């Protein structure tokens, strides 16, 4: 119900929401292209398969994780050290799996993957990858807010919320690839002794 | 208690088609939405839990999503077999409630 | 003769770094972390967005005299507005 | 490898007690910690929750019968009953029995029901 | 821990919740994580001390 | 290791095109992901912003040139080339391109100018 | 778009002297300030990124902060050497902006 | 009786015994302690915050 006596701007229109889904307001300075994306920063779409991204704090759709980090990457394979075994280095011939025999003998020498070793490590580096990637979850969230200019207090608070979980989650995923790389390595180097 | 309203109260699509069904519910169920598939002579499925997981067993072709008071059904690429009322439950509070049932009928 | 136990060496130039080693060579490894873009704003998940560029929020709904091409009003899949917009 | 069976007198008189018992098969009803709850459908209607207990004897309603329902179980024999008093046309209904499961969630258990019986019609008529 | 906000206040009601869920997220991460890893040492501990 | 070297015709009559070339050495023109800048001194002047592309096609620009300018790459040659129509008098300039690097950062990426070239001065004149 | 202003327009200092160079940008452009140094007959070089963060190579000598719409360049124990412009660059939004250019002499 | 490094031999021999470390073993070890402690502290990111 409206009543005015003077300085009223009615309404002429309202708005019905006809549809409720989430979306989020992005700020970006660009223009639509002829293309699609299932997620979307201000800096550009991003087609992703991996568990976290570098490009924004902001996006919108069903996205990877951010991180403050130039670089994540999980070693899954093997010290790659370029006749000898382990001790020296690996025998560059096998291709068949990760650790192996030379096998010389009078019938003729050949390299050959041991399959009962390498298929115990590699279902043990596979989940290792799981157990890391799987535990990041993330949602379709509009993450940006916006704050007048009397409510510094709150903006502040939001903003070092949001930093903070950054360096936690940038510190977790930096840490853990770190502490897994190198339980990796000594997990392979293991498995050959 | 919290009333739930589903809407369309029936759909007619051709195989091949996509449809949507909603849910709205008359408060704050804040993910707590299930949907269920339920055939003639059949106890109702479980599809969709906790507004968009699928149950185990529950064909890819089923999907959802939603927030707080809003929820959305999405069946893609139906089939023959996907001819069911789908109805919307709300877990939130202890005297669990029902919406109506949207009835699917598939040509 | 003799059975020599190894492990596979190969040319891959992939560097990871671990707590105590720094630029490590392996035979394998995933990357993680997701570096690229491609520049442009598309349709997210088929649908475009609401294109106000010049129009603010308040611009639009109000019905600012030129954002008289928003009164149509389409489906939209997220907001795209340029920051500190004019109208 | 959960399944839920029911049983019961099929036809009930006006006014009289409608029981009916679901046995439990599969799931221990006491040990799982989950609630087992009654549904029911009244022809043309559509799903009616009932009521529910949990594996202890802690029962909630529907508040709609507050003044006709109980529900009880048997642990010994893994069976669940529902009784409704003052029984009519209305109460006309196939009724289930189904387990509620859940998943860990940032609002708390988040509740479900993945194993339902085949359920059983109870008539009322003169 | 509850917090009640009113219907002007959704900036500041998805604030609180996020931060909640955001620690919950970061403890549920912590708890599992240390578990699996403490499960993996455990067992290489044992394997290590019969050895 | 990067370097960047810059050529053209060095004198553009009034309201003829200028256009001029940046050959990028050391770093893969469609491979490194970074934006490729192009940036100018008019005598007097400090430097002025003119756009950048994109490793791919996506193009920007200063929209006080969006009547008269235009930039393109060549992934085969690693070249990067800058077109201006109806060029006058205020077109005299030194013209720099430049690679934008950046910085992962809690507003997203922070982008900054590393390698520049050591530029090329275009006379324009009767 | 976002306008730079920068000031001191010019500077004069002897050797040994510490001087500051500020910048100060029309909205908020949240640590995307960069600072370059252009001696006479070179393309600018990066001081500073990032509002605070050295460029390899760059002397000891040189340093800054700031935070939204502020920032300082502070050149100490000022060499000889250090006679340049030194540009305020907003990195923030697509139509990137310079200040004006100050002017350091060396005494 | 050793200060040279963390791991290291005896040498008992005819000439006479003495302690030495073994210094391709301590430097490679020391690296990764030290590495291993700059990667602790180096994570650690703190600024100057009202
Ligand atoms: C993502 O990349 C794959 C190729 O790996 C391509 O088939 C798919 O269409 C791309 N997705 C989008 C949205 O462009
Ligand atoms: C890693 O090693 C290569 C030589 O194999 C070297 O060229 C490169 O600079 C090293 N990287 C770092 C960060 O030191």
């Amino acid at each position: 119900n409206f009543e005015s006596t003077g300085n009223l701007i009615a309404p002429e229109y309202g708005f019905k929401i006809s549809k409720r889904g989430s979306s989020g307001i992005m700020k970006t300075e660009g223009t639509l292209e002829n293309c699609e994306t299932k997620c979307q920063t201000p800096l550009g779409a991003i087609n992703t398969t991996l568990p976290f991204h570098n490009v924004h704090p902001l996006t919108i759709g069903e996205c990877p994780k951010y991180v403050k980090s130039e670089k994540l990457v999980l070693a899954t394979g093997l010290r790659n050290v370029p006749i000898a075994g382990f001790i020296e280095g690996g025998w560059q011939g096998m291709v068949d799996g990760w650790y192996g025999y030379h096998h010389s003998n009078d019938q003729g020498s050949g390299y050959a993957a041991d399959k009962e070793s390498t298929q115990k490590a590699f279902d043990g580096i596979t989940n290792k990858v799981n157990s890391v990637i799987e535990k990041m979850n993330t949602q379709f969230e509009a993450v940006g807010k916006e704050f007048s200019n009397l409510e510094r207090r709150l903006e502040n608070l939001n903003k070092k919320m949001e930093d903070g979980f950054l360096d936690v989650w940038t510190y977790n995923a930096e840490l853990l690839v770190l502490m897994e790389n190198e339980r990796t390595l000594d997990f392979h180097d293991s498995n050959v002794k | 208690d919290i009333q739930m309203t589903q809407s369309p109260s029936s759909l007619s699509a051709s195989v091949g088609d996509r449809v949507t069904i909603t849910c709205r519910a008359s408060h704050n169920i804040q993910n707590f939405l299930n949907w269920y598939q339920q055939k003639p002579g059949k106890a109702p499925k479980l599809l969709i839990y906790a507004a968009s997981t699928l149950q185990s067993g529950v064909p890819s072709r089923f999907s959802g999503s939603g927030s707080r008071t809003d929820f959305t059904l999405t069946i893609s690429s139906l089939q023959p077999e996907d001819f069911a009322a789908y109805y919307c439950q709300q877990s939130y509070g202890l005297p669990r409630t029902f919406g109506q049932g949207t009835r699917l009928e598939i040509k | 003769d003799q059975i020599c136990i190894g492990y596979h060496a190969n040319n891959s130039t992939e560097k990871v770094d671990t707590i105590l080693e720094r630029n490590v060579t392996v035979t394998h490894a995933k990357d993680i972390l997701e570096k690229t873009h491609n520049g442009k704003l598309c349709k997210l998940n088929g649908i475009p967005p609401l294109e106000l560029g010049d129009c603010s929020i308040a611009g639009w709904l109000l019905g600012n005299p030129e954002c008289d091409r928003l009164l149509s009003v389409p489906e939209w899949s997220y907001i795209m507005e340029k920051e500190n917009p004019r109208d | 490898q959960v399944q839920l069976r029911e049983s019961g007198p099929g036809l009930v008189k006006p006014s009289q007690t409608l029981s009916l018992t679901c046995t439990v098969s599969g799931d221990s009803i006491s040990n799982g910690g989950l609630y087992w709850n009654w549904i029911r459908q009244r022809p043309g209607r559509g799903l009616e929750w009932i009521g529910y207990i949990y594996y202890n004897g802690v029962t909630t309603y529907n508040p709609s019968l507050r003044s006709r329902i109980a529900i009880s179980l048997e642990t010994a024999k893994n069976q669940l009953s529902l009784r409704l008093s003052s029984v009519s046309a209305a109460d006309t209904a196939i009724y289930y029995c189904a387990r509620e499961g859940w998943v860990p969630d940032y609002g708390g258990r988040n509740y479900y029901l993945d194993f339902w019986g085949q359920g059983t019609l109870v008539t009322v008529s003169s």
